[PDB]
RNA sequence: UCUUUGUAAAGUGCCUUCGAAGAGUCGAGUUGUUUGGGAAUGCAGCUCUAAGUGGGUGGUAAAUUCCAUCUAAAGCUAAAU
RNA sequence: UUGACCUCAAAUCAGGUAGGAGUACCCGCUGAACUUAAGCAUAUCAAUAAGCGGAGGAAAAGAAACCAACCGGGAUUGCCUUAGUAACGGCGAGUGAAGCGGCAAAAGCUCAAAUUUGAAAUCUGGUACCUUCGGUGCCCGAGUUGUAAUUUGGAGAGGGCA
């Protein structure tokens, strides 16, 4: 939610809606960064899941 | 060179061939074409008539290529063929081998008709021709067709 | 790629969202200094196409330059001369505000070359530019010879000489018949066509 | 400041031309330096011919389209038609132009023939091994001189038709001058039955 | 078209047999890619309409196309700029009116 | 010389899906300067501010309709000087 | 409470870098006036001198958003021509290019817009070793708001097929 500058992800909800992929505006880019072993991520996605 | 200029003959003559009364000054009449309408009117209107004014239309971005059209007269036309073979062409005047002359490759745009081409048939290649030039070419028995 | 969406979405400069962003951004650009380092570009897509790679060595300054014309500095507004030059107001500077921004940034951080600069925002009395700067003395940029041309000594202070995108525009260095006076430098062309070229064997 | 029957001499020296005068005393000196530069370049890149191979192309404008001249480079279409790749042609000493386009067959035929007779007249050393001892020629343009196309036979029979060539010229000119009005009038008749 | 083979006229020029060369990938810089049309469709949906654009929509849909076309020429650069914008807004009106 | 150097790269012919190509930017108006550039050459300020078979240019402003040629708003590069 | 991240600081922090000189030439900005017009205001001198800023052995420009209208040429630069011409100008004084052509020299390219997604494959810095204008190993960092490879429109990419 806290992407600075905000226009980087401003179109993602629109892009996600048109393609129909579920999207979640989660609080904190540091949380995304720490689940990708980085400082920040500003975005994260799953494309495949174990059975 | 200096030793022949008349200033050398003018050493010793006080006014240096420029008059005592006149006292040759630095710019008495102005500078350049100055006063072409006020005090040099007579000189301009006697020796350069038509100097002042706007006659004609303003042509924007005039390229001399568009108007490239060198003139060629019928009398000068025979000069294009090389000398060694000119003599055999004036003689044996025959329709079935008529010399062809690439006036355009020779650098001439139009064929003009100063006249008196002899009664031999000559194929003329040019960008443009005139009424009398083509008539005389036909009169000589030749033909003129256009190129580009 | 996100930058394709970012470029087109940043083109709509009068949309409600872009207006709100520039309303918020112009304020906090104003409450900061005239020249201040941006921690990251606020137009990453524009920086990317102007050559900004997010590797250490590249520097982004934000610079705030006054709008309006240039008032001729003559005391009491009296220019002593023919009336064709008495005009002290309404005189327009010949270098774009982009070019003025690049110069003041360059002279502030003299250890960096001005790669480029781009409009980022604008208000009544200021224009805002983010100036792409590249450090020529950083080993990262000295290496990677895709960028080692800028640490060549001929490229130092290219904004002062007028070599960036704005400098090329201001000097009118473009191909065409529109630029016949300014094709390689108007002073070179002027000197070219005002020389008297005399030869050993006169023509 | 003006008198007598003298032509109006438009001399552009109101400016301070004196600081900007350039007199070429070095014309002899620059010629010797240039010849030395040609000597050292040839000695540097021996035995390649010190210059590229230029195509023969027709000059533009109506004034000069009667003369062919050495253009910049062979268009990519000409290079492939010779059976090469653009990059390979550049290395072996063939000037290549990417922005020129081939729209004339006669020019195209000359250039691909120019390339074919260039390949058969050069030899290329292999990258690895003992390069054969070759003697350096200094002018590729001279070895393949630019040739004026042969127009037609010196003298042929008269193909008369009584066309009155001048009348054709007026007819063609009048049609060009009146093409619009003759079309527009035809348009008005067509729209108004 | 083939030339007429004479120094003046409509198709003045020497007779030559031509090539019709392989078209350059250039001359297609304005061609809209499939992804590019997708991107610009997305932007219009999410950014919305610019201020004057909404005024033009009001003007074209209430007063008349010609009176909106003149103000677009003033608002935008030139006539063809106004022509392309107005034809676009009739399409957007039709698209936004339908369904 | 090679255990350095081929879980190597490069070029090439088809057919197919494509083919992304730069925004306060072009451009327009006005102002000032400048140009040989003249209904405005270029630049600059302010206002307005785009499109994608689009855009620019085609030295008379405008509209209608075609054609021709390039691909801007990012960048580098020796020599002749 | 404790770790982050984001931004902003400080340090006689580690390592660097800028200034100033010269300035003949070069790149911009600013910019006059004397003078000429037999006066003078537009014009001219002049898009000059002075002032300011910035480099190099040259610099700049440079590979077309070109010139053309041709049977088309094909980065830039310079010379001869164009041409004292088209054009500008109290259309007065004066000002005034460019295309084509010949020649000198010729050299072409690189990014951004593509996902590597079967593995950030990238890079600085510290440290140890060495054969040190650097290389290797490990580590800390930067970097996913995008670093390498691949493509730059002349094309090119992907998918087979040999």
């Amino acid at each position: 939610n806290d992407v600075d500058p905000i226009e980087l992800v401003v179109f993602l909800p629109a892009l996600c809606k048109k393609m129909g992929v579920p999207y979640a505006i989660v609080k904190g880019k540091a949380r995304l960064g720490t689940l990708v072993n980085q400082k920040t991520s500003a975005v994260a996605a799953l494309t495949e899941v174990r059975a | 060179p200096s030793r022949f200029t008349k200033t050398r003959k003018h050493r010793g003559h006080v006014s240096a061939g420029k008059g005592r009364i006149g006292k040759h000054r630095k710019h008495p009449g102005g500078r350049g074409m100055a006063g072409g309408q006020h005090h040099h009117r007579i000189n301009m209107d006697k020796y350069h008539p038509g100097y002042f004014g706007k006659v004609g239309m303003r042509y924007f971005h005039k390229q001399q290529a568009h108007f490239w059209k060198p003139v060629l007269n019928l009398d000068k036309l025979w000069t294009l063929i090389p000398e060694d073979k000119r003599d055999q062409y004036l003689k044996s005047a025959s329709k079935e081998t008529a010399p062809v002359i690439d006036t355009l490759a020779a650098g001439y745009g139009k064929i003009l008709g100063k006249g008196r081409i002899p009664n031999v048939p000559v194929i003329v290649k040019a960008r443009f021709v005139s009424k009398l030039a083509e008539e005389k070419i036909r009169a000589a028995g030749g033909v003129v067709e256009l190129i580009a | 790629g996100a930058y394709k969406y970012l470029e087109e979405l940043q083109r709509k400069k009068q949309s409600d969202v872009l207006r709100f962003l520039q309303r918020v951004r112009v304020w906090e650009y104003r409450q900061k200094n005239v020249i201040h380092r941006a921690a990251r570009p606020t137009r990453p897509d524009k920086a990317r196409r102007l050559g900004y790679k997010a590797k250490q060595g590249f520097v982004i300054y934000r610079v705030r330059v006054r709008r309006g014309n240039r008032k001729r500095p003559v005391p009491k507004g009296a220019t002593y001369g023919k009336p064709t030059n008495q005009g002290v107001n309404e005189l327009k500077y010949q270098r774009s505000l982009r070019a003025t921004a690049e110069e003041r940034v360059g002279r502030r951080a003299a250890n960096l070359r001005v790669l480029n600069s781009y409009w980022v925002n604008q208000d009544s009395t200021y224009k805002y530019f983010e100036v792409i700067l590249v450090d020529p003395q950083h080993k990262a940029i000295r290496r990677d010879a895709r960028y080692n041309w800028i640490c060549d000594p001929v490229h130092k202070h290219r904004e002062a000489r007028g070599l960036t995108a704005t400098g090329k525009k201001s000097r009118g260095i473009n191909k065409g018949h529109k630029f016949n006076n300014t094709k390689a430098g108007r002073r070179k062309t002027w000197k070219r066509q005002n020389t008297l070229s005399l030869w050993r064997y006169r023509k | 400041a003006i008198s007598k029957n003298l032509p109006i001499l438009k001399n552009h020296f109101r400016k301070h031309w004196q600081e900007r005068v350039k007199v070429h005393f070095d014309q002899a000196g620059k010629k010797v330096s240039r010849r030395n530069a040609r000597a050292t370049r040839a000695a540097k890149i021996a035995p390649r011919p010190l210059d590229l191979l230029r195509p023969v192309v027709r000059a533009p404008t109506v004034k000069y389209n009667r003369k062919v001249r050495a253009g910049r480079g062979f268009t990519l279409a000409e290079v492939k038609a010779a059976g090469l790749t653009a990059a390979y042609a550049r290395t072996i000493g063939i000037a290549v132009d990417h922005r020129r386009q081939n729209r004339n067959q006669e020019i195209f035929d000359a250039n691909v023939q120019r390339l074919k007779e260039y390949q058969s007249k050069i030899i290329v050393f292999p990258r690895n091994g003992k390069a054969p001892e070759a003697e350096q020629v200094l002018s590729a343009a001279a070895t393949f001189p630019i040739a004026q196309p042969a127009t037609d036979v010196e003298a042929r029979a008269v193909q008369d038709n009584g066309e009155s060539a001048f009348r054709t010229l007026r007819l063609a000119r009048s049609e060009k001058k009146f093409r619009g009005i003759r079309e527009k009038r035809a348009r008005e008749k067509a729209e108004a039955e | 078209t083939v030339k007429t083979g004479i120094a003046i006229g409509l198709n003045k020029g020497k007779k030559v047999t031509s090539m019709t060369p392989a078209p350059k990938i250039s001359y297609k810089k304005g061609a809209a890619s499939n992804r590019t049309k997708f991107v610009r469709s997305l932007v219009r949906e999410i950014a919305g309409l610019s201020p004057y654009e909404r005024r033009l929509i009001d003007l074209i849909r209430n007063s008349g196309e010609k009176r909106a076309r003149k103000v677009a020429k003033k608002r935008l650069g030139s006539f063809t700029r106004a022509k392309a914008k107005v034809e676009e807004m009739n399409n957007i009106i039709a698209a936004s009116r339908r369904h």
